[PDB]
Order: structure tokens, then C-alpha cells, then sequence
């Protein structure tokens, strides 16, 4: 079944790497009642929060992720997004080793490392679910850009076990 | 705000400088709004038998009227006179309105 | 599921994965069956503080085994703790004057609303005025 | 459960009871003056307890209060007018809150000195002010116009540290490899 | 066998464990789900008796 292992691996790949990257970009992370500047029904995302309703509909503010280390670091660290985005980098570089293993079979820890980039990103989704969760911490319910999130977090995980198979049964088989 | 650039009764404003123009108004007087020297509502010292504050500014002849949030007591009533009341209150209390932290566990 | 956020639940199922696939990655390259079903078999068993047929033999292995019981020991007696909170944990005028949940009104030209309207009592002062603005 | 089980001071007599928390009046004023001559159990309660007190409970301005119990941190339970006290409870920086009923029902009028000649159509002015809606305009403007289960955050360190663990050994796995591959 | 399931599953409400495990996909949907009705019950079981005590 190897050709429908790398169907599976490449299709997946992408759709992880899409999922993750459109829910980084988009702003329905959190649905909640703050202001774009009275407070309205508001929705927010990891950069920008905006009015879902009214006269500034809309119309949307950058988040003041700013207004205790433990607090300074979990406020900086949500503030860049520093987690999403090295997660979003590490779905790029498995994808690209995805791609390069049939432009070089020669080399076998190619698909390898792809899988080790995928659940490297898996991790670094979960510590970003977190840190974002904690942070608002600090009424509501989740939007659709944070299930992309989540959805990219199965997927990559998904992908890194089947890119690993792949690598067991090259050497496998080969080896015997 | 930017008091400076008045001066006298304009240089202040709030609930009871606007209830002092109308009472004015009808009463048809003119007035200064003179601010309490000791920044007390008033009250008999019980050693001296003074009377401080804006009661005091009333009974010994200071001041002619007293347009703050004074309340109506029968100690008050028994050395000034007061008007039907313009203001309800009662007595209350104001009291003060915790990150769990990294490894609280 | 109510003495734990929906968000720990979320969580507790995504580490549940994670640690999964990070056994089964560790397992295979290393020189010394925790496939994929097998890992997922010992990390759900272990969460459930049910033990398993096989225990980890790498040092790797070892290390994730032991912070996935870490954690499933912290998160259990969370549960139970909180669970034994709920269960362990108006009645007045006072009551209805400090809240504002629940609305309280009078009979119009009656003696009750004469009493509140000319009262001088604290608690009846603090009823009359929400009653009078009421809307 | 200590936790939950904790409640607020919600009435007066919550405040007679506790003692950890002071709770003091404005020097000079009808507060003041109306607790000294209490004779309900619970006022007279409170007054033997400010009267001897020490530091002063007492404050010397409703700004001085105001201080005391936003830098209090919770340990000082300010008693002033309901206005005051609802006026300050609607503006910034709103940590301070309005607890319970009134403690009694009182209000403010226009003095004049006894035996003045401004009593009789000061009182009129007040009742034709009253009549009119004028104190009620000015009431709207210058008050109402100024205007558990455990969550991620009580356990996130485990969080941290399980993933940190699953990166431990994902690189102590290739550290071995390298090691046993050469 | 049938006495083997009878006590694979009273181990596993008295969390002792036991002597051998599921090997199919159905045999530990099985196990799994009453992996976790034992936590709950149990839990609560316990954490109701605090209260009464
Ligand atoms: C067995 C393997 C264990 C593996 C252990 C692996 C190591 C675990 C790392 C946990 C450290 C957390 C930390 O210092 O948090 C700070 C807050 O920090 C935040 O709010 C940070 C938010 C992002 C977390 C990354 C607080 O740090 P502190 O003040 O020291 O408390
Ligand atoms: C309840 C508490 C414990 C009681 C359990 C003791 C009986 C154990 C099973 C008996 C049994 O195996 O006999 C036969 C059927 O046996 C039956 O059909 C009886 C089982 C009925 C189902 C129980 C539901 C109600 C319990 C009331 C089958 O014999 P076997 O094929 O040898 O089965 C394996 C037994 N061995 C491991 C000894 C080989
Ligand atoms: C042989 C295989 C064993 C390897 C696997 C064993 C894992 C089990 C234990 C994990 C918890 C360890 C980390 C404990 C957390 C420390 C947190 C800490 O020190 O916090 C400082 C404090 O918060 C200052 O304010
Ligand atoms: C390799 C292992 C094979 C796996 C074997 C499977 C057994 C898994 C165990 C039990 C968890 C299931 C219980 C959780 C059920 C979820 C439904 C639920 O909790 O409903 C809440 C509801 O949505 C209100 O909002
Ligand atoms: C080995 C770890 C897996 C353990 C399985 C535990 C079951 C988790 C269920 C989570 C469902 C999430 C729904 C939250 C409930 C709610 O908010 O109403």
C-alpha cells in the first residue's frame, strides 16, 4: 500500500499545513463581549479583535495582548504567537520532505524526518492551545479558526505515524 | 477641567453648583460659592461645643446658605434650618471588587 | 464531566494522542512492541490507572511512560477533589436587596409600597430605590 | 472546599461579626455622629468597635476612603452615603463595589442659619425644583450619564511539563540512535 | 473465557489489574469503557463519603 501511504502523507500534509496556516491568519478564534474601539458581541483571534454587530461593525483593533515573571513570560509568549507560528514552520519543512523523498530515494531518512517535523508540530499546536486558553484566562465559546487548530493537530500527528511507517518498512524490507 | 481659565462661582461644577443657580434662580439672589475652610461637613466637638465645618460656617454667620450634600440630622436641626429633603440616601457599605499560577498543583 | 473545564477534557484527549505517537516514534527507533495500537492501548490504560501487559524498556520509553503517569496521577485526584467540593459545598430581605438576579416588586396603591416608598431603614431604602427605577 | 465554602460580608451584621477586615467612617460627618448615638445592637456593636480601634479606622475625606480601601487590598470596608458610594462604583478604576442594603434612610437638604430670612422660599424653590423634574434631570446626569470546576489555567504546569517530557525524549531517542548507529 | 472475563472485569472495577489484557479492537472498546466507568464510580464513591464525613 505504499503508493497510498504517500497519497495519504502528501494529501495530509497539506491539508495540515492549510488547516494550520488559515486558522493563524483568521480572526473567529474566540466569540466573547468585549469592544472595537458600550461593549458588543466581539470576535476575536490570535492578532486582531473585531465587532460581530452594531454601528462599528466590522471594525476591528489589535488585540493589546499587554495590559510576576510567570505572568510577563505567558504574556509575551502569547503575544507573538510564537508556538502557532513554529508550528506552522515545522508543517513547511515536513511538507517539504515529503516532496523531496521521491526527487531523492536514494536517501532514506528523507520521510523520516518528515514525520519528526509533523509530530514536532503536533506539540507545538498543543503548547500554543494552551498558552492561548491560559492567557484569555487572564461568557465565551471557540470559533472556527480555533477547531482548524485543533483539526491540524490530529492531521499532523496522523501523517507523522503513517510518514513513519513508511520509513520502517523501507528499511524492513530492504534490510529483509 | 481647566479651572484656570475661570475664576469665582464659574470655576467650579457638579450636582449642587447647577441646584445652587436654579435655587438662586427662583429665589432671585446673588451668591458666591464659598468652599469650606476646614473641608468638614460639620459637627459639635463634644469638649468645646463648637460647631466646625459648614454648620459652623452657617451658625456663627460666615456663610448664609449651604448648598453641599448636608444631611438632615436632628443635632443639625436643632442650630440651622433645613429644607424638604432634595437627595435620598442611607448608610452603606463599600468594600474592595488570582492567577492560579504555573505550578500551583 | 462537571469538576473538570471542557477545556481540560479537550486537553486531556489531545495529550492523549501526543503521548501516543511519541511512544510509538521512540520505541520503533531505538535499539531496544509498542506499535501504534499497543502505545495508544498502554497510554489509555495508564490514564485509567488500569496497568498494562507491557511497560516501556528504553530509556526513552521510560521517560515518556513516567511523565504521562505524572500526569494522570495529578489530573485523577484533580477530579476528585473538586468532585468532593461540589458535593460538600435567597432565605432573607438582606439576600434579595444585595442580588440582582432575581426581580421583587410590590402591589401598586398599597400599603407595602407606601411602607418602602417613606422608609428611612437601610435594606428598604436600597429595595425602594431598585423597585422605583425597575423597568 | 475552604475555598467555596469562603463567602462576602453581603449585610452589616457579616462586618460586626469578622474583625479582620476594618471598617472605618468619615471624620466630622452624620455617619460618624449617626453611629456614636445608636442604640441598635448592632450599631451600638460597631461604634464600641471604631471608637477604640486603633489606628483610626477614620478617614479624614470620602477621597481619603476611597484610597484606603482600593489600597487596602480588600481588608478595609469603607461606610459612606449610598449617592457617593453608587457614583463611585460607575467610574474608573471600578474595583470597588456597593455591598448589601442601606444601613438606614436619610437625605440631603439646603441649611440656612436659624431665624433666616431664606428658609421659607428656599424650601419652596426645592419643592418647585422637585415638582418640575429638575432634580430628577439633574440626578440622571450627573450619575447615571457619567457611567467552580478547575480550569486549564489551575493545572497547565502539569501540561507544560508532560510536553516538555515528550521533547526530552524524543531527543535523548536520537541521541541514542546516533550513539548506537556509530 | 467466560470465568476469565467474570474476572478481568472485577479487577478492573477493584483496580487491581489483572493477569491478562484485551489483544482485539473489540475486546479493548470493551475494556476502555469500563476502564472509565470504574474511575468515575469509584471517584465519586469517594469523593460522596467526604461530604458525608
Ligand atoms: C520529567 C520531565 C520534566 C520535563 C520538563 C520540561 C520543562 C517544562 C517547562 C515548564 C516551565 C514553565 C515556567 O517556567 O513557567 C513560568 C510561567 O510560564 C509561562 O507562563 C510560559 C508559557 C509557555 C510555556 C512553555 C513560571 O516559572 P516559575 O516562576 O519558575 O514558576
Ligand atoms: C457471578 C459470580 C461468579 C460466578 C462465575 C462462576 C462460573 C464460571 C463459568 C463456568 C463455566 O465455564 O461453565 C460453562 C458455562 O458456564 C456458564 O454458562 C455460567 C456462566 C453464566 C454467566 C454469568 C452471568 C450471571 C452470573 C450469576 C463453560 O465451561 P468452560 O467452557 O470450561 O468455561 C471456561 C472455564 N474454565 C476457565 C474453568 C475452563
Ligand atoms: C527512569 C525514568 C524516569 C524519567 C521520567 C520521570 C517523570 C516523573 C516525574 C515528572 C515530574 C518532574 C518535574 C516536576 C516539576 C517541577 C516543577 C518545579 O520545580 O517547580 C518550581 C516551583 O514552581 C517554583 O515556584
Ligand atoms: C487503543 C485503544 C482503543 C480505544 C478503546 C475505546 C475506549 C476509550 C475509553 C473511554 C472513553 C470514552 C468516554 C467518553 C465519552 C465521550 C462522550 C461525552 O463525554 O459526552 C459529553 C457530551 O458531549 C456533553 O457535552
Ligand atoms: C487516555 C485519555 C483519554 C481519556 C478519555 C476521557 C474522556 C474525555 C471526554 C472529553 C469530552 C469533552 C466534552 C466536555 C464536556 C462539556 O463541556 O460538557
Amino acid at each position: 500500500d505504499r503508493g497510498i501511504q504517500m497519497l495519504i502523507t502528501t494529501v495530509g500534509a497539506f491539508a495540515a499545513f492549510s488547516l494550520m496556516t488559515i486558522a493563524v491568519g483568521t480572526d473567529y478564534w474566540l466569540y466573547s463581549r468585549g469592544v472595537c474601539r458600550e461593549e458588543v458581541m466581539t470576535h476575536s483571534g490570535l492578532w486582531r479583535t473585531c465587532c460581530l454587530e452594531g454601528a462599528f461593525r466590522g471594525v476591528c483593533k489589535k488585540i493589546d495582548h499587554f495590559p510576576d515573571t510567570a505572568e510577563y513570560l505567558l504574556r509575551a509568549v502569547r503575544a507573538s504567537s510564537v508556538f502557532p507560528i513554529l508550528s506552522v514552520t515545522l508543517l513547511f519543512f515536513g511538507g517539504l520532505c515529503v516532496a523531496a523523498s521521491e526527487f531523492h530515494r536514494s536517501r532514506h531518512s528523507v520521510i523520516l524526518s518528515a514525520g519528526i517535523f509533523f509530530v514536532s508540530a503536533g506539540l507545538s499546536n498543543i503548547i500554543g492551545i494552551i498558552v492561548y486558553i491560559s492567557a484569555n484566562a487572564g461568557s465565551y465559546s471557540y470559533g472556527w479558526s480555533f477547531y482548524f487548530g485543533a483539526f491540524s493537530f490530529i492531521i499532523a500527528e496522523i501523517v507523522g505515524v503513517v510518514a513513519v511507517h513508511i520509513y520502517i518498512e523501507k528499511h524492513q524490507q530492504l534490510r529483509a | 477641567k481647566n479651572a484656570n481659565q475661570f475664576e469665582g462661582n464659574d470655576r467650579y461644577e457638579g450636582y449642587c453648583v447647577e441646584l445652587a443657580a436654579e435655587i438662586a434662580k427662583h429665589v432671585g439672589y446673588s451668591y458666591r460659592l464659598e468652599i469650606v475652610s476646614d473641608g468638614k461637613y460639620g459637627a459639635r466637638d463634644p469638649d468645646t461645643k463648637a460647631w466646625n465645618g459648614m454648620v459652623g460656617e452657617l451658625v456663627y454667620g460666615r456663610a448664609d446658605v449651604a448648598v453641599a450634600p448636608l444631611t438632615i440630622t436632628l443635632v443639625r436641626e436643632e442650630v440651622i434650618d433645613f429644607s424638604k429633603p432634595f437627595m435620598s440616601l442611607g448608610i452603606s457599605i463599600m468594600i474592595k471588587k488570582s492567577k492560579p499560577g504555573v505550578f500551583s498543583f | 464531566l462537571d469538576p473538570l473545564a471542557y477545556e481540560i477534557w479537550m486537553c486531556i484527549v489531545f495529550a492523549y494522542i501526543g503521548v501516543s505517537v511519541v511512544l510509538f516514534l521512540v520505541s520503533r527507533f531505538s535499539p531496544y512492541e509498542f506499535g501504534i495500537f499497543n502505545s495508544l492501548w498502554f497510554s489509555l490504560g495508564a490514564f485509567m490507572q488500569q496497568g498494562c501487559d507491557i511497560s516501556p524498556r528504553s530509556l526513552s520509553g521510560r521517560i515518556v511512560g513516567g511523565v504521562w503517569w505524572f500526569f494522570t496521577l495529578i489530573i485523577i485526584s484533580s477530579y476528585t477533589a473538586n468532585l468532593a467540593a461540589f458535593l460538600t459545598v435567597i432565605e432573607s430581605a438582606e439576600d434579595l436587596a444585595k442580588q440582582t438576579e432575581i426581580a421583587y416588586g410590590t402591589l401598586e396603591a398599597g400599603s407595602t409600597k407606601e411602607f418602602f416608598r417613606r422608609s428611612k431603614i437601610a435594606v428598604f431604602e436600597k429595595m425602594w430605590t431598585y423597585m422605583k427605577s425597575a423597568e | 472546599t475552604v475555598e467555596r465554602m469562603v463567602s462576602p460580608i453581603e449585610s452589616a451584621e457579616d462586618l460586626a461579626k469578622q474583625t479582620e477586615i476594618a471598617y472605618g467612617t468619615l471624620e466630622a460627618g452624620s455617619t460618624k455622629e449617626f453611629f456614636r448615638r445608636s442604640k441598635i445592637a448592632v450599631f451600638e456593636k460597631m461604634w464600641t468597635y471604631m471608637k477604640s480601634a486603633e489606628p483610626s479606622v477614620f478617614v479624614r475625606t470620602t477621597e481619603e476612603g476611597m484610597i484606603r480601601v482600593r489600597k487596602s487590598k480588600g481588608k478595609y470596608a469603607y461606610l459612606l452615603e449610598s449617592t457617593m458610594n453608587e457614583y463611585i462604583e460607575q467610574r474608573k478604576p471600578c474595583d470597588t463595589m456597593k455591598v448589601g442594603g442601606n444601613l438606614d434612610s436619610k437625605g440631603y437638604g439646603i441649611a440656612t442659619p436659624k431665624g433666616s430670612a431664606l428658609r421659607g422660599p428656599v424650601n419652596l424653590a426645592v419643592l418647585k425644583l422637585s415638582e418640575q423634574g429638575v432634580l430628577d434631570k439633574l440626578k440622571s446626569k450627573w450619575w447615571y450619564d457619567k457611567g467552580s470546576a478547575l480550569s486549564l489555567s489551575n493545572v497547565a504546569g502539569v501540561f507544560y511539563i508532560l510536553i516538555g517530557g515528550l521533547g526530552l525524549a524524543m531527543l535523548v531517542a536520537l541521541i541514542e540512535f546516533c550513539y548506537k548507529s556509530r
